[PDB]
């Protein structure tokens, strides 16, 4: 909900003493997907 | 007198990003909970020293 949730969350208790506390390290994720392979048009020839 | 604190997060040690990993590591229960709670302990130490 809130940094104050993620602390009574991490503690396990409904109650804070002072201090401070360590929680869930951030990390910004993926704004879009790549692809980068070999540019190739012909199909294998597993025919043959 | 003192040395280096540190701090390690077992998730990104572990599991580097992949969910997978989180969902496996999660069957071990508080062991990165408690890896913590020992490096934070370690940490606070260096400043009473
Ligand atoms: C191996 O052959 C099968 C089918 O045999 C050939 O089918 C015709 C295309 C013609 O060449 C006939 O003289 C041969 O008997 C191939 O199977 C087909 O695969 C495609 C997808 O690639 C599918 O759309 C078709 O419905 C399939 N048809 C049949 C009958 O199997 C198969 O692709 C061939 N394998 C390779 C590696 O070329």
């Amino acid at each position: 909900l809130d940094p104050l949730s993620e602390t009574k969350c991490t503690l396990k208790s409904f109650t804070v003493e002072k201090g401070i506390y360590q929680t869930s390290n951030f990390r910004v994720q993926p704004t879009e997907s790549i692809v980068r392979f070999p540019n190739i048009t012909n199909l294998c020839p597993f025919g043959e | 007198v003192s040395m280096t604190k540190t701090s390690v997060d077992c998730t990104m040690y572990i599991c580097g990003d992949s969910t997978e990993c989180s969902n496996l590591l999660l069957q071990y229960g508080s062991f990165c909970t408690q890896l913590n709670r020992a490096l934070t302990g370690i940490a606070v130490e260096q400043d009473k020293n």
